[PDB]
């Protein structure tokens, strides 16, 4: 409905705080998974 | 120019995008014009006729 | 740049809301790599 928008992406300031945390999850996921 | 030529240069801006500032000094957000624009503008329109 | 700034350090809620999961998220994998 909003005339005239356009097309980006919005970065969750979360997002790297995820991203180096979810991943550390994951890498720590990863430390365990493998053996 | 808005607002902005009586203090300075004149700087452009376009028309549907000036009025959604008059509301933010209302005390209304911005996301009640542009989802009401036509019904605005033809509440406008005919006003001044 | 600026004059006169202070040293201190600045308290992040996004920490406590990571650390306490943090005391949990590791504590998890703590508990899960121990076995
Ligand atoms: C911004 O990006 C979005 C996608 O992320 C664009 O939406 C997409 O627009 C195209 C228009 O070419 C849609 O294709 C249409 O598909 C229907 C079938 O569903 C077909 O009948 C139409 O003829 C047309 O081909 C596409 O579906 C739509 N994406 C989604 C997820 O619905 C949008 O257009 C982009 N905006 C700008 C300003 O570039
Ligand atoms: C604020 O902290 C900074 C960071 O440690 C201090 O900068 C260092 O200060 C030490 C002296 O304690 C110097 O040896 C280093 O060379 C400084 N580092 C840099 C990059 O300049 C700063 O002095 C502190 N200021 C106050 C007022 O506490
Ligand atoms: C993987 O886990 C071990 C203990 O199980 C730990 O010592 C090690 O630091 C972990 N790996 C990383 C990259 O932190
Ligand atoms: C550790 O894990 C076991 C099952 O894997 C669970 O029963 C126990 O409650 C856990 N301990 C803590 C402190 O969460």
């Amino acid at each position: 409905v909003v005339i005239g928008i356009v097309n980006n992406t919005v970065y969750d300031p979360l997002q790297p705080e995820l991203d180096s945390f979810k991943e550390e999850l994951d890498k720590y996921f990863k430390n365990h998974t493998s053996p | 120019s808005g607002w902005t030529f009586g203090a300075g240069a004149a700087l452009q801006i376009p028309f549907a995008m000036q009025m959604a500032y008059r509301f933010n000094g209302i005390g209304v957000t911005q996301n009640v014009l542009y989802e009401n624009q036509k019904l605005i503008a033809n509440q406008f329109n005919s006003a001044i006729g």
